[PDB]
């Protein structure tokens, strides 16, 4: 459990994932030609995990890159540390998928899986152990919903025994592309419920949120929403790329986070909340750092943990702070808050502490959350898809790609018993 | 009375004589053995051996019944780590044996379901091909 | 007890 | 010439072994690179013709990163290659994973390890074997290497020091699972136990060494001491000195009932104002106090069926029979109805050394009580409680099941468990 | 019946024996070379009973050293008269017996016990004519216990027209804390009911209670023990060593202090009790020698000579006095108190005189004691014995070495048929 | 020649054995190298060799080889041939069975092969006089075994004992009683007369008389040798009384069974008791019938006589020792048996009492040796019986003698054969007819 591969698909996919190799290159010490220049050797000491060591004093990441549209692609190599990338990793098509799952799931995306697996193939096969995968994509679109569950699935049968981690962004209609985003949600969840290990839900309604009420942007940009996404990103990695905690790998965190196999859907959140490169920074306090744990503005899904039962929580903690300090706000929180905790689960709120901050940012705090909660953006998607379903709407769509009725129908079923699950154990008790 | 010196014997450095003072207050009558044989004595002496070697041997028969027992215990000793070796072995083996035959058909059965999946998606390709 |  | 092997499994196994060692070498002269200038100690010591003292240990762990830091640190060269044995990747928390996935791929290259360690033998009194409850290699690989030791060794003695799960330092939330799975499987392998509740040296650490937020060294290096003392019998030859095999005989008094109490005094502050001194009723006194035991739990509402004496550096036995009456008396120390009371008590000549750039202060004399009591069972009971909570959800059951496990195994485990508490139990009760 | 191999078996039995030889060789006039230097020619008449004639002059103890440990066998060689015993007498093993008989008298002790009977061999056919065979040992531990027993044994079956008389050291909870003694000295018992001509009963109880009660050592020591042991076997050995009144050997003694086979079992003391740096003036006449004893405070048994009857009495007395004195003392004594003497064995009690008094006492008595009250001793060991074995108590240790609870039964009813056949003679009366 | 061999047997035998040829030697004027000066009956207890040395007509013998080693080292080394001193490796151990059934079985072939040599250099063999301890294991084991097979080799010659008596003041061991009772029983009917020794009785004229309050057995031996020569002066030299040894069963024993003479001795005079007035007969004769001056501890008084035997040693002449018995007589009772008559058969040898010059007893001009056969020796067969019942009742050291090869019928057989002794004497001393 060493070296993780990472796979982009999609507008969405690309442009989230070309963010947070920005972010990690910085943090790491890496300049846009993928030299090191950083100061303390930390940097280098997990570098492993996300980059490969080319001829020379270069780091390029292990990431595979893919379309079924040349636009988004061309423009992250353009980009910012878009140089920085394997040129035979661009896996793109020409067609697109004109934000219909089943394209790029069926039509489009089963002509282009092979040669994408080719990729992976290569850069599987240059690791000393293989410690899983991860994938950035959108649930709302065609290319990153359909044919990013098509890879998890062909990915799957290749490598049972790899951990399957995704960043899965939900759709919203206050932030939107398409009328049939709810179609395409729920034909993905339905695949991330039976091959993904792990799953970050990143939620567009809690980021527009965020960006609206809270940063106070009247027209929020897939730039304010995507700086949110990085932060997240960062912060949830930070203990796979730098030592303390370590002995820590994508295995042992899915063993703590999932006591049941499907219910692997995590709450994500983080604090301060920060806008795009507008941060003047103010000194943020370790309980009030952790004030915004339970903060409902401060969660990346649309939920309200209030409503529901943490089963585990991860938090970690970023910066010069003391860690004594730490352990006793976390302690106060559960304490304070215990019918929101799970009794039985025993010590189900772990805490990490990396003294490396992120980037503008002195002292920080991400939260990774497995509650009950979380049935509420399922609840949404699916109260949208039936709308929708009800009058069979846009359905011509998915038919005239080989689809059938019973596909959507089971899609639905499926979603509805992941909310049943969820509220099974809300309210589980301990028989005291 | 008196006293009757009856007189004895005499020699060279001794002088020997009788003095009967009262005589006797009476007068008369009262004032299979087959032994010894070196035949006799033997018998007595060869079973009296018999006896004394006899119980020396029964004495040796007990010490004889003391050595093979301990004996017997040596073997216990040995016998049990033997077996306890033994049932831990095949104990063992039936676990292994046990979590591989089980871990095999969770990965089959995982694959199972992903290769009906992509018969479905075979199907659905199919499914949109209508030459009209 | 400690006889030594 | 009545050798013991030592075994360290998984981070707590070697990093507890690393502090051992390092207090070993001091105690017996030996430095870093295995010389010592101008004995006992060759029951842990083997020598070369170059007059080099190697260890009669080996490391082991399904993951790199720990073997690899005694590879590159201080006492790298005392060890041989061969003795530090690693894996590629962890058994990530999962009992099911270092037992059978990730531990038959290299069991039998431990064993062949310590078959020729086992050869340098004319006379192998048995093995050590160091390991935490919780991780996924200090459990399951430990099981499996026991199994396979009582194979190979037949009835050659083992015996255990084994790290006891504590919420307050960084447990995880299978740690209970891994714990009961491991006690169940090890119980008929293992000839004595004594368990180390991270809680209570957590407590000491904090209310002796003042130490708000110890460290693994600070936690390690006071375990160290205690493990010295029970094996200081063995590495030296002392008039007064009772072997750790005689108080083992008065120690287990039934098979399964092999897990005693361990107590320390005193333990001092390195800063603390050193011109008190210290008595042997006072050390006596305080052997009795439940803030010095190695395991949470109250003897004083229990009862005893061995209560030993392990003292070491400046002890007369005139201070010592005094010492264990006068606390009889004031003290309520109620044995078996079929044991008899008097403590069994050794002496070494070999004052308590301690690491120079350590925390705990230097003492002329030092005690460590051994006891078995029936209050240990209380340690047991609150392992079982939890996972009692997480087992009948069946929460975290899936990633053990996954791996080869069958629920049947996590049953049996637990009636075992039911049953040492019960057999715990019938053993405090009186004859007719 | 002439010459007498001495065997020590153990850590007691060499420690004990090893006292033995130093005093007798003093008195014998023999330094710890092995050469004469003494006055009378009187130490020299019977010294062919324990010592060689070696190639010049050179006295050597007919002395076969016996361990399982390696400890006892240096420290003896080390000691004072280390350098006069037959370097080729000592045979060691290297793994002991850990305190147990089962170890001694199967496992490790059937694997030395050849070597052994080959030495015994060696030093019997250098005898002009062997008188027989005396052995000192404790029936507490596991080779003086357990392979004493054995060696008595396999020399009874080569040398069964021998006297053997052993010198046996009852356990006590008072001086030991080794929890199995009770179990070692039930199995040991047993065997010496069967093996033995005539046992001394040396007592670590009465040992004790002599030391602390009247010798007024608050923690006595094994020395302050062994010197009480040492005073007892010079006195009881004196007949067979010097020409005070010849013609006396083991087998009449055994011939008229043992009137019934089984009933074997001396009741040893001495007079006056001595300490080893009490320096005491030139006193005591014989009337209160003979009081001394016969008094229970004299006895190295712990039983009151009042609560059962003589078979038989034995006195020694030794120094420069007058024998008319003495014979009208010891009537008094017999005519005073004469419910403690059995009727139907008349002239009972047997009295010796010797002009050779030991190192520092003027003059001193020895006591041997065929009494029913020794029964005392064995109901002792029988109720330690049964308060473990009804809870079958660290019988593991026993069975481990293939032992069955049978053996333990059949241990404890003979133990509990000696006691009745000792109150048989007790209310035993020549009235019919 | 009227020759005896005599036997001695175990630690007591031995040494009593070397009191008695030291005074014999003495007596007859022989060196301890075995050479003389020069009436020849000395010849009937030594017989002589190429070099004019006189070599005792004796076998020492004892199953242990102490007592006989000191013999062969002592003054009297170049005295006895090597062959005649014979010795075993280990001893009875105060065990009967182990001196007649087995340690004796080892040895006795080669004690009868050395007394057929002793017997080949007799003229004429008068029979045998066997020294021995009731107490000991080789002196009642060996000594029965040795009888026995002396009636079978020897047919009817005649055999004399002197057995010592055990006494707890004297030594003794628990089991001397067993031994007594068994060794008794065994010898009987091969005894023709037999003269017991108590311990006891020297012991206390050893106290009162030779004032010893601790008499070693050399005092003991020295005491007995005394009274021994009295008995055999007849043998030893030209005397009248006692001349042979079939004289002695007829001057005492009137039925076989009946045959343990009472020895009385005097005057025991201290070599230190100043340098008082000599005291003749009449004095010496009042002595004989005082209880102090026995052998055996018993009471006359109450008993029967049926013989009385009078050796005066020394200067005494018969108008003396007439007008002794004359006084004697009157006033003092001295009841004989109904058929027996009431008197004696004095006997005066001229030979002096000779006494050893580095010993205690004092030298007389005068000494006298009573031998009389009375129904008060029973007393001391009582004393000696009640002892072994209180040790048979319980069969208390019975394994010993078991464990040799004997049975218990044997000790009931022994006990029933002691008490018709009892009775035996109880019927002579009744009415005849
Ligand atoms: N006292 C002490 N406890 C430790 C140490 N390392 C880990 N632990 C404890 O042991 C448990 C962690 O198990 P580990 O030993 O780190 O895991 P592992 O045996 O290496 O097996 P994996 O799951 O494969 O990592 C927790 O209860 C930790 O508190 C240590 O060095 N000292
Ligand atoms: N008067 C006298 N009595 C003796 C002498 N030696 C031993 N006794 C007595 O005889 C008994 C001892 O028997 P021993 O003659 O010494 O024994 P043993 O015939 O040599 O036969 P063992 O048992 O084999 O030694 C006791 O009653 C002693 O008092 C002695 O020299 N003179
Ligand atoms: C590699 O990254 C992580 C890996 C893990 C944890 C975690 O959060 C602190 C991580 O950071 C995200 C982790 C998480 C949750 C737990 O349950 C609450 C747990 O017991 C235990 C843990 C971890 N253990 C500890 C002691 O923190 C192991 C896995
Ligand atoms: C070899 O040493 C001894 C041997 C014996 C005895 C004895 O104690 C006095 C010894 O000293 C210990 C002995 C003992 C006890 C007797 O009565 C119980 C007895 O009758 C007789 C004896 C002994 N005989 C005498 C005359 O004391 C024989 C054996
Ligand atoms: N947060 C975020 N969401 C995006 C971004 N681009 C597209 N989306 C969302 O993703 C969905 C459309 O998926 P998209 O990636 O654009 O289509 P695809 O290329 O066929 O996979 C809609 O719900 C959009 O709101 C982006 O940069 N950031
Ligand atoms: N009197 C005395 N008793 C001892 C001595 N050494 C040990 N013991 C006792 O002997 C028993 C232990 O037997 P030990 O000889 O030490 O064990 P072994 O070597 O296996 O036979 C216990 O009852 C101790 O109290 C000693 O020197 N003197
Ligand atoms: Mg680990
Ligand atoms: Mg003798």
């Amino acid at each position: 459990m060493r070296e993780i591969v990472h796979i982009q698909a999609g507008q969405c996919g690309n442009q989230i994932g070309a963010k947070f190799w920005e972010v990690i290159s910085d943090e790491h010490g890496i300049d846009p030609t993928g030299s090191y220049h950083g100061d303390s050797d930390l940097q280098l000491e997990r570098i492993n995990v996300y980059y490969n060591e080319a001829t020379g004093n270069k780091y390029v990441p292990r990431a595979i890159l893919v379309d079924l549209e040349p636009g988004t692609m061309d423009s992250v190599r353009s980009g910012p540390f878009g140089q920085i990338f394997r040129p035979d990793n661009f896996v793109f098509g020409q067609s697109g998928a004109g934000n219909n799952w089943a394209k790029g799931h069926y039509t489009e995306g089963a002509e282009l899986v092979d040669s994408v697996l080719d990729v992976v193939r290569k850069e599987s096969e240059s690791c000393d152990c293989l410690q899983g995968f991860q994938l950035t994509h959108s649930l709302g679109g065609g290319t990153g919903s359909g044919m990013g569950t098509l890879l998890i699935s062909k990915i799957r049968e290749e490598y049972p025994d790899r951990i399957m981690n995704t960043f899965s962004v939900m759709p919203s209609p206050k932030v939107s592309d398409t009328v049939v985003e709810p179609y395409n949600a729920t034909l993905s969840v339905h695949q991330l419920v039976e091959n993904t290990d792990e799953t970050y839900s990143i939620d567009n309604e809690a980021l527009y949120d965020i960006c609206f009420r809270t940063l106070k942007l009247t027209t929020p940009t897939y730039g304010d929403l995507n700086h949110l996404v990085s932060a997240t990103m960062s912060g949830v990695t930070t203990c796979l790329r730098f030592p303390g905690q370590l002995n820590a790998d994508l295995r042992k965190l899915a063993v703590n986070m999932v006591p049941f196999p499907r219910l692997h859907f995590f709450m994500p959140g983080f604090a301060p909340l920060t806008s795009r490169g507008s941060q003047q920074y103010r000194a943020l306090t370790v309980p009030e750092l952790t004030q915004q744990m339970f903060d409902s503005k401060n969660m990346m899904a649309a939920c309200d943990p209030r409503h529901g039962r943490y089963l585990t929580v991860a938090t970690i903690f970023r910066g010069r702070m003391s860690m004594k300090e730490v352990d006793e706000q976390m302690l106060n929180i559960q304490n304070k808050n215990s019918s929101y905790f799970v009794e039985w689960i025993p010590n189900n709120v772990k805490t990490a502490v990396c003294d490396i901050p992120p980037r503008g940012l002195k002292m920080s705090s991400t939260f990774i959350g497995n509650s009950t909660a979380i049935q509420e953006l399922f609840k949404r998607i699916s109260e949208q898809f039936t709308a929708m379903f009800r009058r069979k709407a846009f359905l011509h769509w998915y038919t005239g790609e080989g689809m059938d009725e019973m596909e959507f129908t089971e899609a639905e079923s499926n979603m509805n018993d992941l909310v049943s699950e969820y509220q099974q154990y809300q309210d589980a008790t301990a028989d005291e | 009375a008196d006293m009757e010196v009856i007189e004895l014997n005499k020699a060279t450095s001794g002088q020997s004589w009788e003095v009967i003072l009262k005589p006797p207050s009476f007068d008369g009558v009262p004032e299979r053995r087959r032994d010894p044989s070196l035949e006799e004595i033997q018998k007595k002496l060869e079973a009296a051996e018999e006896r004394r070697k006899y119980q020396e041997a029964e004495l040796l028969k007990h010490l004889a019944e003391k050595r093979e027992h301990e004996r017997e215990v040596i073997q216990k000793a040995i016998e049990e780590n033997n077996n306890f070796i033994k049932m831990a072995k095949e104990k063992l083996a039936q676990k292994m044996e046990s979590n591989k035959e089980n871990r095999e058909a969770h990965l089959a059965a995982m694959l199972e379901r992903l290769q009906e999946k992509d018969k479905h998606a075979e199907e659905v390709r199919k499914n949109k091909e209508l030459k009209e | 007890y400690v006889t030594g | 010439m009545r050798e013991c092997i030592s075994i360290h499994v998984g981070q707590a196994g070697v990093q507890i072994g690393n502090a051992c060692w390092e207090l070993y070498c001091l105690e017996h002269g030996i430095q870093p690179d295995g010389q010592m200038p101008s004995d006992s100690f060759n029951t842990f010591f083997s020598e070369t013709g170059a007059g080099k003292h190697v260890p009669r240990a080996v490391f082991v762990d399904l993951e790199p990163t720990v073997i690899d830091e005694v590879r590159t640190g201080t006492y790298r060269q005392l060890f041989h290659p061969e003795q530090l044995i690693t894996g590629k990747e962890d058994a990530a928390n999962n009992y099911a994973r270092g037992h059978y996935t990730i531990g038959k791929e290299i069991i039998d290259l431990v064993l062949d390890r310590i078959r020729k360690l086992a050869d340098q033998c004319t006379g192998l009194q048995g093995f050590l074997v160091f390991h935490s409850f919780g991780g996924g290699t200090g459990s399951g690989f430990t099981s499996l290497l026991m199994e396979r030791l009582s194979v190979d060794y037949g009835k050659k003695s083992k015996l255990e020091f084994s790290i006891y799960p504590a919420p307050q330092v960084s447990t995880a939330v299978v740690e209970p699972y891994n714990s009961i799975l491991t006690t169940h499987t090890t119980l008929e392998h293992s000839d004595c136990a004594f368990m180390v509740d991270n809680e209570a040296i957590y407590d000491i650490c904090r209310r002796n060494l003042d130490i708000e937020r110890p460290t693994y060294t600070n936690l390690n290096r006071l375990i160290s001491q205690i493990v010295s003392s029970i094996t200081a019998s063995l590495r030296f030859d002392g008039a007064l000195n009772v072997d750790l095999t005689e108080f083992q005989t008065n120690l287990v008094p039934y098979p399964r009932i092999h897990f005693p109490l361990a107590t320390y005094a005193p333990v001092i502050s390195a800063e603390k104002a050193y011109h008190e001194q210290l008595s042997v009723a006072e050390i006596t006194n305080a052997c009795f106090e439940p803030a010095n035991q190695m395991v949470k739990c109250d003897p004083r509402h229990g009862k005893y069926m061995a209560c030993c004496l392990l003292y070491r550096g400046d002890v007369v036995p005139k201070d010592v029979n005094a010492a264990i009456a006068t606390i009889k008396t004031k003290r309520s120390i109620q044995f078996v109805d079929w044991c008899p009371t008097g403590f069994k008590v050794g002496i070494n000549y070999q004052p308590p050394t301690v690491v120079p750039g350590g925390d705990l202060a230097k003492v002329q004399r030092a005690v460590c009580m051994l006891s078995n009591t029936t209050a240990i069972a209380e340690a047991w009971a609150r392992l079982d409680h939890k996972f009692d909570l997480m087992y009948a959800k069946r929460a975290f059951v899936h990633w053990y099941v996954g791996e080869g496990m069958e629920e049947g195994e996590f049953s049996e485990a637990r009636e075992d468990m039911a049953a040492l508490e019960k057999d715990y139990e019938e053993v405090g009760v009186d004859s007719v």
